[PDB]
């Protein structure tokens, strides 16, 4: 019973884990797709001045 | 002028407690296995 009990515990352990390294990556994604996004509205001013 | 001994008796309580606390540990667990093994997916 008590090993059932302590394996559960290893897994939602390990779950937490995952689930939290997830997450950093996500974060660093979303600001990171934030900077070339700025980057592409340099691009679009640029492509802008260069049609005038 | 006499004495008495006692005797023991498990009682359903167990029969079914105590067996429970085998099926639904391992069942629960395979629940959250299941959540480990989406869990794994999301974060690859």
């Amino acid at each position: 019973i008590k090993f059932t009990k302590q394996s559960s515990v290893a897994s939602t352990r390990n779950t937490l884990k995952m689930a939290q390294d997830a997450e950093r990556a996500g974060m660093n994604t979303l600001g990171m797709l934030g900077h070339q996004s700025e980057q592409l509205n340099n691009v679009e001013g640029n492509l802008d001045l260069m049609k005038v | 002028g006499q004495q008495i001994f006692s005797q023991a008796l498990l009682n359903a309580n167990r029969r079914g407690e105590a067996k429970t606390a085998l099926a639904e540990v391992q069942a629960r667990h395979q629940e959250l296995l299941k959540l480990e093994k989406s869990m794994a997916e999301l974060t690859q």
